[PDB]
């Protein structure tokens, strides 16, 4: 039911499009990515406490020192990536500033969304395909993708319409 | 003419990456 | 302005099935047509009126009489080049 | 392309005022 | 190779007199040019 | 209370509801006014006559504030235009004699397949996108319309180019002549104030 | 068929909301014409606010 | 001059007719006489540079 | 140049783009009767230069032709075409084309960034020779028509998904505008061209022809969107008539 | 009125580009 | 739309001018 | 009847006078068409310029 | 040549532009088409006007 409320905001609301969702998306990604470097930055850089191969049990809870060297950490990826952390609030703010942000942004767009303010459509490209025929873009494509899921879902998707809809007006390519 | 609008925000983007590389705060341990 | 099949489907094309013009599918309706004696007379085209279908050559008794139990299925217009180019009489994409 | 008038405009406006405030801010830090 | 300071470096002033002064001069450049940008 | 509607909220101040379109509001009441002419004895032509322009423009999925797009910016004008006059109501007709409506275009559509149902939802006219197997074309079914009142009072059009434009136009509910050259309109709906101040409100 | 709400206008409907339907040029928006609103027309809202 | 100009190695430089109907790049002679300050004369561009 | 080359040996090559030629020199004639007809087995053509007509600015200057660069690639050429050659009763010699692989869609690249595309077709060639031929010889030049159908079909869909027998007949994309667009009408009528056959190369002992060829014809119009170009396609020929 | 379609973009930056750095100089003054 | 233009430009002096009398840098004598 | 000059260009001139006349695309400023100018076109000399 | 007959037209000399009308010369009396051709003004008694 989620995944047929997704394709439906694809079709009916071109939802990809929307940039708030492409900030959600950012966000989203971004969280996973700071997720996992994090995590792998900091069991990369820890520290020899123990003398065990088992680094886990090299850690207690009361300690006063890092486990981890944050000064190898930001050189690592000073060399690697360019950039780096140096502080350990704002690595830990920033973890916690990109989903919640992109999270608020897909938000805004969903509230867009209720009302069909869509970013459903570049209008230049669509004046300019009307017009010339030789202009095909990927935008191009997916509105013709979006006409047609529209088409060939709502009468099954809202019974309650009552949507005839006979074969001969559904759009569709050539043999398929 | 749009085409220069979107040169010009990519360029600064690329540009600022540029500048946050080679011209950061120097990370001093102190 | 209508586009070409579009006046088609205006005249007599539209109604019932047309020897110059109408795909191979259009003469499934029509028994012991489909394939041999519809491609028959889609080889065979174009015909001025419906009655020369019945003089197409190597015509055997039973195709001669299956012509004529069903001549008040057929018309002639005039064939169309987008209904014919690329032999879409045979195949239009449409399966 | 036939773009809204008023695209560059806004384009130029929505990238060249935070970037005026935020070289403000970083010039005058330190005073 | 390494990267010294500079002992050129110098600051820069703008007192608010000639602040006001520069503003009130671009305003009045873009108040006459202004009818020439738009012809 | 600017979405839903509200004593504070008028539509004559910031447009109709989506809601008003959604359940054929206006439509309904030029009909209930129709047929009340027709009851007392009146034509078709006659009936229609008497519809205002102001209650038929209510009738136009155009107006509706769940048509527009977040970047379609503007006044409601720079997208069909500005309206200049009622064209009048059509009936649509095949060749046997069934009076057809066109399925409206809802809220949700971008765009929406042209649909004629008869009286008791049986479809009986469209425009079909593959033509190989059209069998409910305007040009097999004979389909001609004919507009009651309005500016195309009294007038039949059965080449079927008109039909399938005036059935296009049936779509978006009562149809209306359009200036798209004052304001340069580039023909895609823009949203009412109404949409706009739900849409700042709610974020 | 040219109302406010087809022309983009935003504050002017909540002019007329509670009473200001009128301008100094001479029109109203319930489409009278000849009407004297006084002081309190569009543009004197409109003023006021700015003063 | 030398090279560039002259075409020796290089492309030469844009000339023309006097009306301006058949121009070109071609390599262009020096002109070392008193016609070498004829400002039309691309020779003369030549010349001076060299 | 391949004869007894495996496909094996020609796959990735663009030998396969490339016409059969004559072995040797061989410059003789295939003696032909006055009234019968004969059989043309395999019937290639290579196209190898490719101009455009300009359509200058001007109505009275000369339109001139431009080199055109191929942007597809080795998919240019016509073979495995049957055919007939019919000797006149006054004597002249009638080329006509039954079938094989008789058409290529090809986009040539114009100085300036137009790309044009053409549909390269020998389809329904019926070419004539001068009257008084009663040898296929190095003077026969077959000179006649060939039909030039649309570049696309009557079934393609355009970017907005219209075409002709299938698609939108509007712009839907603009629902108060949808009927403002001359390119909602789409039209795949039925062009002509000119082709001359050339021979210039016949053997004797085997029915070989070859020879030279050059075609006009119109270019693609995008379901009739544009008006179409003027395309000269010169290049080589090769046959085998079958005595 | 048909006005250049640069006028406006032209005079917004043109006011607003030393606009700017008259403010950038002024507040990062004393420091 | 170049009214607008010019109502900004026009503004922009006349605030400039009472941000210039009301918010100087005081004279003072030392 | 459309040269350069009429365009508004202001650096082609300059680079067509020391002899660079035709582009990558195809074209020359003489009107001449299909020659090859290597990579010292009007393209090349602008990206040697931005390199 | 059309070319010739357009350099004798004012609209290509430099000395018509002005300071703020903008752009290329095409923006103002447009792209030019075709040449049309020279004009023998004759008045009623067979003199020819220039
Ligand atoms: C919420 C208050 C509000 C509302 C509902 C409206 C509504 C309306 N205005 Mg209006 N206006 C407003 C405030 C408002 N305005 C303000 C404050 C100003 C002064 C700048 C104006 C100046 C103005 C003018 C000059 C015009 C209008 C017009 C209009 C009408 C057309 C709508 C349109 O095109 O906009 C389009 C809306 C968008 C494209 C959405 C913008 C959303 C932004 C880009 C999102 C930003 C994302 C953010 C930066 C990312 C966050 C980052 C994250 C990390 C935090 C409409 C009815 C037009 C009209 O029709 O006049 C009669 C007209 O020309 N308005
Ligand atoms: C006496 C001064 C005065 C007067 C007569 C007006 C009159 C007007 N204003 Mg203006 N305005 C004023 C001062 C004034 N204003 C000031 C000081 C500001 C700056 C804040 C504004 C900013 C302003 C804006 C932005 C707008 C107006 C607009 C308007 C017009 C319509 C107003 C409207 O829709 O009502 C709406 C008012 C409300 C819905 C009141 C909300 C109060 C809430 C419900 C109470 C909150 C709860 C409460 C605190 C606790 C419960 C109390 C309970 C227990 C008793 C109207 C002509 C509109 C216009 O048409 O533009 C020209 C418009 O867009 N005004
Ligand atoms: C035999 C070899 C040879 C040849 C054929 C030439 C040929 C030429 N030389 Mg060269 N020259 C040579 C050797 C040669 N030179 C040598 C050995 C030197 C010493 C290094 C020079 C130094 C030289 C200079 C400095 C100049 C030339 C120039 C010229 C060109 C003159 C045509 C012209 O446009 O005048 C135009 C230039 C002038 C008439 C001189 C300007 C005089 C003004 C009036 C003085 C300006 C003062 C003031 C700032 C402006 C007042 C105006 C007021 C209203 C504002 C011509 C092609 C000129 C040039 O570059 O052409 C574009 C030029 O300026 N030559
Ligand atoms: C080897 C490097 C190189 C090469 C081959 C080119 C080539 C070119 N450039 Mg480029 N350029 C370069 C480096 C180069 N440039 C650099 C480093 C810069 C930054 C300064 C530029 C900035 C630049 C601009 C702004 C432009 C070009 C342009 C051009 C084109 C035409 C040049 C022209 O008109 O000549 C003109 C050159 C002169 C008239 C030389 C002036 C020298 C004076 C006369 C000497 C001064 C007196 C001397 C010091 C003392 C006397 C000496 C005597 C005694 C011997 C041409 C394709 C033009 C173009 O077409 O844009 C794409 C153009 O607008 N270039
Ligand atoms: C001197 C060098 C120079 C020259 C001769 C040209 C010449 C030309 N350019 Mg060009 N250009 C240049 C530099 C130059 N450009 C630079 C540096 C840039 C980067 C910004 C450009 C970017 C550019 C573009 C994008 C375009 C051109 C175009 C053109 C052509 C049309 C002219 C026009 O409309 O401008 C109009 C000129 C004016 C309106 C005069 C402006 C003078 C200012 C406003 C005076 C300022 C007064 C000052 C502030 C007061 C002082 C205060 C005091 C207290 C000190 C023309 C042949 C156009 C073209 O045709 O392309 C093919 C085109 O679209 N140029
Ligand atoms: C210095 C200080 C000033 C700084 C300005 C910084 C500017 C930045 C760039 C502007 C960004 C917005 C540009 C919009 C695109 C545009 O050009 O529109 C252009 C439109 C004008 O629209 C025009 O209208 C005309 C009729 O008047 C015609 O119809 C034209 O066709 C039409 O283009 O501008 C506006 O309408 C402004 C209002 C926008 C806001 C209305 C909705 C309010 C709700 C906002 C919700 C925001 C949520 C964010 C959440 C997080
Ligand atoms: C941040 C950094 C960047 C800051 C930018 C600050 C911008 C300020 C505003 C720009 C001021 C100039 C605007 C010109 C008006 C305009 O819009 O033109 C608009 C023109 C464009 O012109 C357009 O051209 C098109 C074809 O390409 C079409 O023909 C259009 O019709 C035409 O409008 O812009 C230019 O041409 C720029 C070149 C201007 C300079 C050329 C002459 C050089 C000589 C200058 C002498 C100066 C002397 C000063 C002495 C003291
Ligand atoms: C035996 C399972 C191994 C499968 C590989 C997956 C675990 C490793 C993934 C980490 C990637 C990030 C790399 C940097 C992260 C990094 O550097 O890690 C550091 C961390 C510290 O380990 P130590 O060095 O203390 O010990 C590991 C070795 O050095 C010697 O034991 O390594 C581990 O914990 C390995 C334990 C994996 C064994 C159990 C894990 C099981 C998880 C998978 C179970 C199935 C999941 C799907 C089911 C739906
Ligand atoms: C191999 C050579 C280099 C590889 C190429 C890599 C180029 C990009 C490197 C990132 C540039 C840094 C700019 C961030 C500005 C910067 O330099 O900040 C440096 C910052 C260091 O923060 P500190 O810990 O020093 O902060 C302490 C206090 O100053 C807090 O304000 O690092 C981060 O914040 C990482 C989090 C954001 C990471 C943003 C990177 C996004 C990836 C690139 C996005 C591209 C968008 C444009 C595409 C057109
Ligand atoms: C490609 C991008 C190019 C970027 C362009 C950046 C533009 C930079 C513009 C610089 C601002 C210039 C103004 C500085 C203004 C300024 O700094 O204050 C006046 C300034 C006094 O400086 P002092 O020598 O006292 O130095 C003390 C420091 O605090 C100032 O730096 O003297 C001048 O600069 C002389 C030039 C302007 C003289 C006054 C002109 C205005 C008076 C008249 C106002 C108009 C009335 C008209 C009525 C008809
Ligand atoms: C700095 C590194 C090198 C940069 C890349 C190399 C140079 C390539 C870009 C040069 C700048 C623009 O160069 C030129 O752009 C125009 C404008 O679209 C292209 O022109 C193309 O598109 C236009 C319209 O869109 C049409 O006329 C036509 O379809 C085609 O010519 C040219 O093919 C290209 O030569
Ligand atoms: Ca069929
Ligand atoms: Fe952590």
């Amino acid at each position: 039911g989620i995944f047929r409320f997704i394709l439906f905001l694809q079709g009916f609301h071109n939802w990809t499009l929307n940039p708030f969702h492409m900030m959600g998306v950012a966000g989203i990604l971004g969280g996973a990515l700071l997720c996992a470097i994090h995590g792998a930055t900091v069991e990369n850089t820890l520290f020899e406490d123990g003398e065990d191969s088992n680094t886990f049990r090299a850690f207690e809870p009361t300690q006063a020192e890092e486990t981890y060297s944050m000064v190898t950490a930001n050189r690592f990826w000073s060399q690697i990536f360019g950039i780096a952390f140096s502080n350990k609030r704002w690595l830990h703010f920033f973890m916690l500033f990109v989903p919640v942000t992109g999270l608020w942004m897909s938000s805004v767009g969903i509230v867009g969304l209720a009302l069909n303010l869509r970013a459903y459509d570049f209008v230049s490209q669509e004046l300019r395909a009307a017009e010339d025929p030789e202009f095909e873009t990927f935008y191009t494509k997916n509105i013709l993708l979006n006409e047609g899921m529209r088409a060939w879902m709502a009468p099954q998707d809202q019974p309650h319409e009552n949507f005839i809809f006979p074969e001969e007006v559904l759009p569709r390519g050539n043999a398929l | 003419m749009e085409s220069v609008a979107y040169i010009l925000v990519l360029t600064m983007a690329l540009a600022v990456l540029f500048f946050a590389i080679a011209f950061r705060e120097p990370p001093r341990i102190e | 302005e209508l586009n070409a099949v579009d006046a088609k489907l205006t005249t007599d094309f539209g109604q019932k099935i047309d020897l110059n013009n109408s795909d191979i599918r259009d003469f499934r309706g029509l028994r012991g047509f489909y394939p041999n004696l519809a491609s028959e007379i889609i080889k065979n085209a174009p015909y001025d009126t419906v009655e020369e279908v019945l003089d197409i050559p190597g015509l055997s008794e039973t195709q001669k009489s299956r012509l004529e139990a069903n001549l008040g299925s057929f018309t002639v217009t005039e064939p169309s080049i987008e209904l014919t180019s690329g032999d879409d009489r045979i195949n239009p994409g449409v399966y | 392309m036939q773009v809204n008038n008023l695209g560059f405009i806004a384009s130029i406006l929505f990238v060249l005022v935070p970037t005026v405030f935020l070289l403000i801010l970083f010039i005058q830090t330190g005073k | 190779m390494d990267r010294n300071s500079n002992p050129n470096r110098q600051p820069v002033e703008l007192n608010r007199t000639s602040l006001y002064l520069g503003l009130l001069l671009v305003a009045v450049l873009g108040i006459l040019f202004s009818s020439y940008f738009f012809n | 209370t600017m979405w839903y509607g509200n004593a504070t909220t008028p539509i004559e101040l910031f447009g109709p509801t989506r809601y008003q379109w959604d359940k054929g509001y206006f439509q309904e009441e030029i009909q209930r006014r129709v047929d009340s002419q027709l009851a007392e004895g009146a034509s078709l032509s006659e009936a229609w006559s008497t519809i205002p322009e102001k209650l038929a423009f209510y009738d136009y999925v155009g107006n509706s504030p769940a048509k527009g797009g977040l970047f379609r910016t503007g006044a409601m004008n720079s997208g069909d235009g500005i309206a200049q006059e009622w064209i009048g109501h059509p009936i649509f007709k095949d060749k046997e004699g069934r009076e057809l409506e066109v399925r409206r275009m809802p809220n949700f559509f971008e765009t929406f397949p042209v649909i004629m149902t008869d009286a008791d939802g049986v479809v009986r006219a469209d425009i079909p996108f593959r033509r190989s197997e059209s069998k409910f074309s305007v040009e097999q079914t004979g389909v001609t319309v004919s507009f009651y009142g309005g500016a195309l009072d009294g007038q039949t059009f059965s080449n079927p180019s008109d039909v399938k434009k005036f059935a296009r136009k049936a779509q978006l509910g009562e149809g209306f002549d359009f200036d798209t050259e004052t304001f340069n309109s580039d023909g895609v709906f823009r949203t009412s104030p109404r949409g706009w101040f739900t849409f700042g409100h709610a974020v | 068929l040219n109302p406010m709400w087809r022309q983009g206008m935003f504050v002017l409907p909540f002019m007329a909301r509670l009473g200001v339907t009128s301008s100094w040029n001479g029109w109203s928006v319930t489409g009278e014409t000849g009407l004297d609103p006084g002081f309190w027309s569009f543009e004197g809202v409109a003023a006021a606010h700015i003063v | 001059g030398a090279f560039h100009l002259t075409g020796v190695w290089g492309p030469g430089m844009w000339v023309s007719d006097p009306y301006g109907l058949t121009g070109h790049v071609q390599p262009v002679a020096p002109e070392w006489g008193p016609a070498g300050f004829n400002p039309f004369n691309p020779g003369g561009v030549v010349a001076h540079h060299i | 140049d391949k004869s007894q080359l495996t496909y094996d040996d020609i796959v990735n090559t663009g030998l396969a783009n490339v016409c059969p030629e004559i072995s040797s020199f061989t410059r003789g004639t295939i003696e032909v009767e006055p009234n019968t007809k004969y059989f043309v087995s395999d019937f290639c053509m290579e196209p190898q230069e490719y101009f455009v007509k300009e359509e200058p600015v001007n109505k009275r200057q000369k339109a001139e032709y431009v080199k055109g660069k191929v942007l597809t690639r080795q998919t240019t050429s016509l073979e495995q075409i049957r055919g007939s050659i019919a000797v006149g009763a006054d004597g002249t010699l009638t080329f006509k084309e039954k079938d094989g692989i008789d058409f290529q869609p090809i986009t040539v690249l114009l100085p300036g960034g137009e790309e044009v595309p053409f549909f390269f077709t020998v389809k329904n060639f019926t070419g004539t020779t001068e009257p008084g031929f009663t040898s296929i010889n190095s003077s026969t030049d077959f000179v006649g028509d060939f039909n030039v159908p649309s570049y696309r079909g009557a079934g393609f869909l355009d970017p907005k998904a219209r075409g002709l027998y299938t698609g939108y007949d509007n712009a839907v994309a603009l629902p108060s505008a949808a009927d403002k667009f001359r390119t909602n009408k789409k039209e795949t009528p039925l062009g002509k061209g000119t082709l001359s056959l050339q021979v210039t190369q016949v053997d004797g002992s085997t029915g070989e022809i070859a020879g030279i060829f050059e075609s006009e014809q119109p270019s693609d119009t995008d379901l009739g969107a544009k008006e179409p170009l003027d395309v000269k396609v010169r290049g080589i020929f090769y046959g085998r008539v079958d005595t």
